[PDB]
């Protein structure tokens, strides 16, 4: 177009999201196994 | 509608809110003059949009 001319609901939903990926991390080292 | 930045990619992805890639250069409505789409990077909507 142009361009120049030069917190209780987010903390609680990143754990939950580090922990649903620890989840997926720990069901797919099993699998190689 | 979608785009891809990196070299490999799967599906192509989609431009994301307050974004739009036209489908050619030439065919456009809101361009500024100075740069054209060539696929890979998303432009941004221009005000009033």
């Amino acid at each position: 177009g142009g361009g120049v001319n030069q917190i209780l609901s987010l903390m609680e939903d990143e754990d939950a999201e580090a922990a649903q990926e620890e989840q997926a991390i720990v069901d797919v080292d099993a699998e190689m196994q | 509608g979608y785009y891809t930045d990196v070299d490999g990619l799967p599906i192509q992805l989609p431009c994301k809110p307050g974004t739009f890639m036209p489908f050619d250069t030439a065919t456009a409505n809101l361009l500024d003059t100075g740069l054209t789409v060539d696929g890979t990077q998303c432009y941004t909507c221009q005000t009033g949009t």
